[PDB]
């Protein structure tokens, strides 16, 4: 019981979460080639299911374009049974709203019958993850529809996002600011907790932090899969804290709509055996809670934190931990309502390339900082309905882009004014 | 033979049970499976019932809505002893929240659990009681024990019932929501517990730290306190002792203000990783340790308050006419309330422990437990004032009127306790 069920929707969505599967496969003793184990430990039975000898990870890869889930086949193969891959039609893309109406009935209906199969042979849902695109076509469009759907349909179950918000550092694209708030949206509405990641974010730590002279779509991918990993591992790999999905919610989200949580990790490491010595505890989290390696373009620092938790991950001792994370509280503003709120646990395994790792999610009012820039990047443009047709013909009126926003600014209105003092 | 239906709810409820059990098994020679050595020795039918041949049957009920605790309580820990026939097993999480196990989901198996319940009581001839292990801030416990115990004493009015309740500490497993939890469970454990222990672990944890080991500790630190916690206070209860021979008795002793049953407990000697070599205590040294700040179990110190009743229960050699001159000692620290016209009472029973030459503990009925309920109750209304984390409760079913009355019933308790002080 407390199983999860992951769904993949779009291309961005497809690779990340298979570089997440390909690490937690080696993280659990699991060969991703072809899902046999090797020596298995953990809570394996959380992500993946068992025939045989065979571990399944119990995904569910989603999308329009045929070729996109097709070739899934070639860059992970095995890794991902035939039975939860789902395309159609001739896809479509780079319009939320077409993601989101011009799916077509049947393709929508064969996402669900996989995700209910992926229910049905699991002893107890603890939630759904999905991982997707904020922007472009399929991951915003029709990914919002899913999660939709998904909540309509298991009204209780929590459903985590992990999602990746555009930047015009990387596309040209700009229809974006429309595609990036109805989904915004939509998470806002449905989700009851989502992870904001970025690319402009991600970009200048590849820049700054993995030395990476001018970073391909894929360090983007690799910076992202390892806060996925160790993320996802809180609830996974023992640990002193005893989490899981439903927990996280009640610990990390104050108040419904105001879940959208920060996420933070080190040390990276740029693909490749470049790990060194030791990391104590007071640089390691000194790193985790400063601006430089926040996975979101926002600068907490400055802001007040409504929660926090925080992980490390292998052999640290317990006065270390506390002495670093006392500077830390010293450092770091909180909201005082909260007398809780903190917490902090340890898990005795390491991840697969460093002795020590330290993870770090948190509420932060400074968060808003990514929302309201797609709203100013969405109001140039909708001042002078950039695009009204556009969507007018894929079924969306203005009305309904108008609630969008209504709903994206209550959000950051609330962050600003809840934190504003305590 | 009074006998004792023990019925151990959510996780520390279940995680302690194994620790509980085997000490118990060694106290009376039982060889941790039921297989009787050697000779019995004490009442072991207060604790164990009887296989039609030689086997003894821990007299035990395990609850918990999540499945973990028990499987590995009942497949790790010690297998072939907590019968699965009495397990009561859900398949899903609290989420941590007091209203999963009082109002929405813990409530579906109340039937299974009287109907086990009962099963036990139809094995014995003369019931004295039962105990009720479980935590108080987490869901499980939180929800479910006081459900429980309702539904008892409304069938078995006439028994005593008492429960050892656990305060989380914030090195261990809580959660942000640990104030709500708690009040909202004070508040039905304050209508339905005869007597009532409440032991806390960030005391424990203190007295560890202050000791140098704070490296060490561990759940398995944690859980060997509070097993022998248990283990010692049942302890005149299965043998013929001159003190409390009766949860009847122990009602009389302990609580005469029948609202005020909240106890606070101290014990001597700890053990903390069983490496602490108490190769010698004396009889006065153990007196002392006793009353002493830093072998209490809770945030209280015997030189502010005062006390409603005080019960030394020492084990082993103690011989009276020192601890008669010892208890004067006491003069200028243990102060009773003029209320209440008492005296400390002590006493000892015999130990089968080959260890100790001596040990004891004491129950308290004293003003300063209103010092752990303040900090809760403080905690609570800064959090309750500005709605953080209540949306969770509301939507299970926790209509807000409710934690009002949560706060003013235990405001009242507070205001109660520190009156005797006046
Ligand atoms: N960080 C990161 N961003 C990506 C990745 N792949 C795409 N993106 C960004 O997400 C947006 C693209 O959205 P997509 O999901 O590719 O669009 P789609 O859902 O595949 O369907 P189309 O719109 O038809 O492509 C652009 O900002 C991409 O730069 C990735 O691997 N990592």
């Amino acid at each position: 019981a407390g199983e999860i069920v992951c769904i993949q929707v779009g291309q961005a969505g497809n690779q990340i979460a298979g570089a997440f599967w390909q690490k937690i496969c080696a993280e659990h003793g699991i060969d991703p080639v072809n899902g046999k184990a090797i020596d298995v430990v953990g809570d394996t039975d959380i992500f993946f299911n068992t025939i045989g000898d065979k571990y399944i990870p119990r995904a569910v890869v989603v999308d329009l374009e045929p070729a996109v889930v097709e070739n899934i086949r070639e860059k992970f193969g095995t890794l991902f049974d035939p039975k939860s891959i789902v395309s159609g039609a001739d896809g479509a893309g780079n319009n939320f709203a077409i993601g989101f109406n011009e799916h077509g009935a049947e393709t929508l209906e064969k996402v669900m019958q996989v995700v209910e199969q992926r229910v049905s042979e699991t002893e107890s849902i603890g939630g759904f993850i999905l991982t997707h695109s904020c922007g472009g076509g399929t991951g915003s469009g029709f990914g919002s529809k899913i999660l939709k759907t998904i909540r309509e349909r298991y009204p209780k179950v929590p459903i985590f996002t992990f999602s990746i918000f555009p930047s015009p550092k990387i596309s040209e694209t700009v229809v974006e600011p429309y595609n990036a708030i109805m989904t915004l949206s939509n998470l806002i509405k449905y989700a009851s907790c989502s992870i904001v990641l970025d690319n402009e974010a991600l970009f200048s730590i590849a820049e700054k932090k993995l030395e990476v002279e001018n970073p391909s779509l894929e360090d983007l991918n690799l910076i992202i899969a390892q806060v996925l990993t160790n993320v996802t591992a809180s609830l996974r790999f023992s640990g002193t804290l005893n989490l899981d999905l439903g927990k996280l919610v009640t610990n990390l989200v104050p108040f419904s709509n105001l879940h959208f949580l920060m996420a933070s990790t080190a040390p990276l490491v740029l693909a490749g055996k470049e790990s060194y010595e030791k990391m104590t505890a007071k640089e390691l989290s000194a790193q985790v809670f400063g601006d430089e390696y926040i996975c979101a373009a926002c600068k907490p620092t400055t802001g007040r934190y409504l929660a926090a938790s925080v992980l490390f991950r292998g052999a640290v001792k317990t006065s270390d931990v506390n002495e670093a994370m006392a500077t830390v509280k010293e450092q770091n503003s909180f909201v005082n309502w909260i007398p809780t709120g903190f917490k902090i646990s340890k898990s005795e395994t390491s991840p697969k390339d460093s002795a020590l790792g330290v993870i770090m999610l948190g509420n932060n009012s400074e968060i808003v900082s990514v929302f309201e820039r797609i709203g100013a990047n969405f109001d140039r443009l909708w001042s002078r309905k950039a695009f009204a047709h556009w969507f007018t013909d894929s079924g969306f009126e203005e009305k309904d882009l108008d609630d969008a926003r209504a709903l994206v600014q209550k959000v950051i209105d609330d962050y600003r004014k809840l934190t504003e003092d305590a | 033979a009074r006998e004792v239906i023990t019925i151990h709810v959510g996780e520390l409820g279940i995680q302690i049970a194994p620790n509980f059990w085997k000490y118990l098994c060694d106290e009376h020679n039982i060889d941790y499976k039921g297989q009787e050595k050697g000779k019995i020795r004490g009442v072991i039918d207060n604790f164990f019932e009887k296989a039609s041949i030689g086997k003894w049957i821990p007299r035990t009920i395990l609850v918990d809505l999540g499945p973990n605790a028990i499987r590995k309580v009942t497949k790790k820990d010690m297998k072939d002893f907590f019968d699965p026939k009495r397990c009561v097993m859900g398949l899903a999480g609290d989420a941590n929240l007091f209203a999963k196990g009082y109002y929405s989901y813990g409530t579906r198996f109340m039937e299974e659990i009287m109907d086990k319940i009962q099963k036990e009581v139809d094995q014995t001839e003369h019931l004295q009681g039962f105990i009720v292990v479980h935590s108080i801030g987490d869901g499980t416990g939180a929800g479910l024990a006081p459900l429980i115990m309702e539904a008892i004493k409304k069938k078995h009015p006439k028994l005593v019932m008492m429960s050892y309740s656990i305060v989380p500490s914030q090195n261990m497993d809580c959660s942000t929501i640990l104030p709500y939890n708690a009040i909202l469970s004070l508040d039905k454990l304050t209508s339905c517990a005869d007597i009532s222990m409440i032991i806390d672990n960030d005391s424990i944890y203190r007295i560890v730290a202050t000791q140098g080991k704070e490296n060490e500790l561990s759940e398995s630190i944690f859980d060997q306190v509070l097993a022998k916690a248990l283990v010692e206070i049942t302890a005149t209860l299965r043998f013929n002792s001159p003190l409390n021979r009766s949860m009847m008795e122990m009602s009389t002793n302990l609580v005469p203000f029948p609202r005020n049953h909240f106890l606070m407990t101290s014990m001597s000697p700890l053990e903390t990783s069983l490496t602490s070599a108490h190769q010698k205590i004396e009889t006065k040294e153990l007196m002392q340790d006793l009353i002493d700040q830093d072998h209490i179990l809770a945030p209280i110190t015997v030189e502010k308050g005062v006390f409603t009743a005080f019960v030394i229960a020492l084990r082993g050699e103690n011989p009276h006419s020192i601890l008669q001159n010892s208890i004067k000692g006491f003069g200028d620290r243990v102060k009773f309330s003029e209320i209440f016209p008492t005296a400390i009472k002590a006493d000892s029973t015999t130990l089968t422990d080959e260890k100790l030459a001596r040990s004891g503990i004491t129950l308290m009925n004293h003003s300063g437990v209103a010092n752990l309920f303040q900090f809760l109750l403080t905690q609570f209304e800064l959090m309750y004032d500005h709605d953080a984390f209540t949306t969770w409760y509301y939507q299970e079913g926790m209509q807000p009127s409710e934690f009002e009355a949560a706060k003013n019933n235990i405001q009242k308790l507070i205001t109660e306790y520190k009156q005797d002080e006046y």
